[PDB]
């Protein structure tokens, strides 16, 4: 099973690069990996932002 | 300055003796000195000249002078005997002026011997850590030459006077005073590494009444740190090091476990000076294993980071000697064992086995019985394999390493001869465990296992007498024969069960409770040399009185008896020298208990275990 | 754990040896997958002993038996205990709740409390979770190791922050409003 | 799994240079930062309707290149409804843009210049970063130069 979630990750990334997304190869695997357990992923688009802005305001 | 190319050399020779891992590191370029254009710092009247002119010249000419460039009406002359560098106005300057010019110049005079010392530590061979210690007093030339840019911005609009340069050049001689005195410290004799990283913690103790200058030496040593801890990133996680401009305090030498790595004290940071063994420890371990393969790289690697009054390396660095000092240990004790060496060591030196020996002693005795060098080694080693084959020493993996070995001399290497005491075993160690227990510690086990050998050799020849004689009424020789066998038996009765046997118990607790090789060699010297101690091989006597008492013993048994002369199955001259052994023997017990008693004691109250014959006759 | 010491035949009443075995039960236990495999693969031929030989003194290890410890939870009969089987009160607690929230309620399932014993029960947990969701039903099991300080971290995160102070409730509103609106003002 | 990867992303926000408070601290606003919106259609169509959004303005062969790809990974979902939401929160010649001379192809084309004129940008794009650089090294340093003294720089502040 690790063999195929590996292949679609990396095709995964590509889409990402093309779609111009804030997303890294770290964000990408956390939340690849928590979209696999199932929540809606419309709250956790924004989530992301809040992390990031929230991480930027200590910064 | 002509001293510091001496150095240099003398720095890149010193490099390349120590170690093969740093060789013909880079020599500084010759023409960064040579040409004028390389390096930080490089007429008309004026006695005739307008006043609002000459201020604008001067006012100039020394915003000039101040970053050691020559100005309009001011040069640059050679230094003196002064540690910073004099220059050259041009006379018949004011003489209201010339006193306010002395007041602008000692600026110049704290920036001088700060660039001539950065464009010195440029250079490899002076180390790459003092370089990172002036890269970030860089930093603070950078704020002078923006200095310098500030007032010739004010100067185009008429508002750069000579009392207002004056003015705003003092927080570049409040904060720049204190590198124009560490600069020249730094630059005196040999200084590199942990060395310059002592010299700026000194500091925050020097100024401890100024809070200004405090920060600011803890802020110079905190970037010349963090290359410094490179290096401690690689000696502390790896049993390797390279370092090849010796910034550090533990050098690799090219000549293992007490010569390869050899602390530098000239070149510590007295922040890890009291951790300074620690640091030497915790590489070293991990260099001895590196040759067994296996592990060498501590899966914890910390980021190390400078600080001060809430320091993190004198809890990170002892967080690796707790790993690298109990990876070594767990290696040795469960693979390339260490216990099991030491368990058969026991087994024959230490005499856990009585069935090998009793069958050895009657097996070897026409071997032994004969002195040295009439004497055959390996007959002698099959006999050792045969009684070795019947009894319990073929059950180990590591039976092969006992080796039939020679030492005539008993109790002087201790403090012709016959066979017995020229008899020896060798247990060997390999190579990677020859570090721990080595040649000196073999021969104190050596030397114990020969004199726990003369007990239970000359046990059995009293009682061969014993059954040889059964004449059937005879008891002439059956009460001397029992006053030496009730010796006999007690020496090995004391040594075993006490002497032996629950400090050897206590030893088996201690390297289980072991976590670093500086706890094991000690319990480890406490149990070989008090059991030899006790023992008749070192004593504040050297107990001869034994050895005498072990000699007559043999002569009563062979060189006398003679197993009654075959009256079993003289001229009574027997008699006489029974009753003269007698006296040897009785002399020499009384002694040994006496000497017991005067040394600062169980084997005195078992063996007179209701008082017999503690009086015969007393010492003067 | 006393209970089947003492019932097997082994000497155990006293205090000394539950804190032992309350060490061993905090460090070196593991915990089964499924009720039926583990029970198979110690049928077959026991070992799953990871051995342990205390320095305190004493040797006490058997690896069949702490698989089955807080397996019991599972089917409770086996203890004899009386409360209800822990599938069964989860079905029930989605159950009782609103019908139109219950997919998203059920969309968060945590670890908690003094259950921390070994986290060999939380993949049990996760697929006892799995085998009762259906596919109208979404799962997400948040699986962290902070299960055990899970109670102290909660409350140092909210007394840390200035804005939790609305709900901090101060002397004068415990004056105006009585004691007992700790209770409600609690949100 | 989860667990481990919010843990990696904590190490990235933090900065490496103690240092082991301050993470602990990162995953106080992290979980904080959580909760805060917790507390309050097909996928791969949401991806067909932003490749239209890509084909008006311009760049095809990324349109076709999109459409291709999401339609072999639905021969995982949740993954691109995520995607869809994010792709506004990214950051702020070879031998091909206008050969007429070699290749197979027929040379068979109108004037309009505005082929060449975006020929004429793919240079200038170049040249706008190569421009702003020799305006902003300048300013950069000449608002470090000028300031007032003793705190024209921080460390003269130390």
């Amino acid at each position: 099973n690790l063999n195929a979630v590996r292949e679609t990750m990396d095709v995964l990334l590509e889409i990402s690069r093309i779609l111009n997304t804030g997303l890294d190869m770290e964000t990408l695997s956390i939340c690849v990996r928590l979209c696999e357990q199932g929540i809606n992923p419309e709250a956790l688009s924004s989530v992301i932002k809040e992390l990031r802005k929230a991480t930027e305001a200590l910064k | 300055l002509q001293q510091s190319l001496e150095l240099k050399r003398k720095m890149l020779r010193d490099k390349q003796n120590k170690k093969n891992s740093g060789q013909h590191l880079p020599i500084f370029p010759a023409w960064v000195y040579e040409r004028p254009a390389l390096i930080g710092d490089f007429a008309l009247p004026i006695g005739t000249l307008p006043l609002a002119s000459q201020e604008s010249a001067v006012v100039e000419d020394l915003l000039y002078v101040l970053v050691g460039v020559d100005g309009r009406y001011v040069s640059a002359q050679p230094l003196a005997g002064r540690q910073s560098r004099t220059f050259l106005v041009d006379p018949n300057l004011d003489l209201s002026i010339r006193e306010l010019v002395h007041r602008i110049l000692p600026v110049a005079a704290s920036y001088s011997a700060v660039t001539r010392f950065i464009e010195e530590k440029s250079s490899f061979e002076y180390g790459q850590v003092n370089h990172a210690l002036a890269a970030a007093m860089r930093t603070l030339v950078k704020e002078h030459l923006i200095l310098v840019s500030q007032l010739e911005q004010l100067h185009r609009q008429g508002l750069l006077s000579l009392q207002k340069l004056w003015f705003y050049i003092q927080p570049a001689m409040r904060t720049m005073d204190i590198l124009a005195s560490l600069a020249t410290s730094v630059d005196k004799g040999e200084c590199l590494g942990g060395s310059t990283l002592s010299l700026l913690h000194d500091r925050s103790f020097s100024y401890t009444g100024d809070s200004q200058a405090q920060e600011l030496c803890l802020y110079l040593t905190k970037a010349a740190s963090a290359p410094y801890f490179e290096v401690l990133e690689k000696w502390i996680y790896r049993g390797i090091i390279h370092d090849p401009y010796s910034e550090f305090m533990v050098e690799e030498h090219e000549l293992y476990w007490d010569q390869r790595y050899t602390i530098v004290q000239q070149q510590i940071p007295s922040f890890l000076q009291k951790m300074a063994d620690k640091i030497l420890s915790t590489g070293k371990y991990l260099n001895v294993v590196r040759e067994c393969g296996h592990d060498v790289t501590c899966p914890v690697a910390k980021e190390i980071i400078y600080t001060l009054k809430e320091r993190a390396y004198v809890e990170q660095i002892e967080k690796a000697f707790n790993y690298a000092s109990k990876v070594l240990l767990d290696f040795l004790m469960e693979e390339k064992e260490l216990v099991a060496h030491l368990r058969s060591i026991k087994r024959y030196f230490l005499m856990d086995q009585g069935d090998f020996f009793v069958h050895f002693m009657d097996l070897a005795e026409e071997e032994l019985r004969k002195p040295v060098e009439d004497i055959t080694p390996p007959r002698l080693e099959a006999l050792l394999e045969l009684a070795l084959r019947m009894s319990t020493a073929n059950t180990d993996p590591f039976k092969d390493d006992l080796k039939i070995d020679l030492m005539p001399h008993d109790l002087i290497t201790q403090l012709a001869l016959s066979g017995l005491e020229a008899f020896s075993f060798d247990y060997i160690v390999k190579w990677p465990l020859s570090l721990i227990i080595n040649r000196k510690a073999l021969t104190r086990y050596q030397m114990l296992f020969r004199h726990m050998f003369y007990c239970k050799h000359v046990e059995r020849q009293l009682c061969s007498v014993w059954i040889s004689n059964k004449a059937q009424w005879f008891a002439g020789a059956f009460t001397l024969r029992q006053r030496m066998l009730n010796f006999v038996q007690n020496i090995q009765y004391y040594m075993m069960f006490e002497v032996m046997e629950p400090t050897w118990h206590i030893l088996e607790k201690n390297l289980k409770s072991a976590s670093n090789i500086d706890d094991v060699l000690g319990h480890h010297t406490g149990f070989l040399d008090t059991c030899l101690k006790d023992c008749m091989l070192t004593n504040p006597e050297l107990l001869k009185v034994f050895s005498k008492l072990m000699s007559v013993c043999v002569m009563f048994t062979n060189c006398m008896q003679k197993f009654t002369q075959s009256m079993k199955l003289l001229v009574s001259g027997f008699e006489a020298t029974i009753n003269k052994f007698d006296k040897n023997f009785s002399a020499h017990l009384l002694d040994l208990l006496a000497r017991l008693s005067i040394y600062s004691a169980s084997v005195i109250s078992r063996l007179d275990f209701n008082g017999f014959y503690t009086e015969r006759l007393e010492r003067l | 754990l006393m209970k089947i010491l003492t019932e097997r035949g082994y000497s155990f009443t006293t205090t000394a040896e539950r804190e032992i075995v309350r060490d061993i039960k905090e460090k070196l236990c593991y915990v089964a997958l499924d009720f039926e495999q583990e029970m198979a693969t110690a049928a077959s031929s026991s070992s799953l002993e990871k051995s342990y030989e205390l320095p305190d003194g004493q040797v006490i290890t058997i690896g069949n038996e702490r698989f089955r410890c807080p397996e019991a939870l599972f089917q409770p009969s086996f203890l004899g205990m009386e409360s209800c089987g822990i599938h069964e009160t989860t079905f029930n607690s989605i159950m009782k709740c609103d019908v139109d929230i219950r997919k998203d309620l059920y969309a968060n399932t945590v670890l908690s409390g003094g259950t921390t014993m070994y986290p060999g029960i939380a993949d049990r947990m996760q697929k006892e979770i799995t085998a009762l969701a259906p596919s109208t039903m979404k799962i997400k099991i948040i699986a962290p190791p902070e299960r055990k300080y899970s109670v102290w971290i909660g409350g140092s995160i909210l007394a840390s922050l200035s804005t939790f102070q609305q709900m901090w409730i101060s002397k004068q509103e415990y004056d105006e409003s009585g004691p007992s609106i700790v209770h409600r003002k609690c949100f | 799994s989860i667990t481990q990867l919010f843990d990696d992303l904590c190490e990235a926000l933090l900065p490496a240079a103690n240092r082991k408070r301050a993470k602990r601290s990162l995953k106080k606003v992290a979980y904080n930062a959580l909760f805060t919106n917790l507390f309050q259609l097909p996928a791969r169509n949401k991806i067909l309707m932003l490749s239209f959004d890509l084909r008006v303005g311009g760049l095809g062969p990324k349109a076709d290149r999109l459409e291709e790809l999401v339609e072999e990974l639905e021969a995982v979902g949740s993954v691109l409804d995520l995607l869809v939401q994010l792709a506004g929160s990214g950051p702020p010649r070879d031998y091909f843009l206008n050969n007429k001379h070699v290749g197979r192809n027929v040379p068979y084309s109108g004037y309009d210049c505005d082929d060449l004129s975006v020929f004429e940008m793919d240079v200038q794009s170049l040249i706008s970063r190569e421009e702003c650089l020799c305006h902003s090294m300048i300013q950069e340093t000449l608002q470090v130069m000028e300031a007032a003294p003793g705190t024209g720089l921080p460390t003269v502040g130390l």
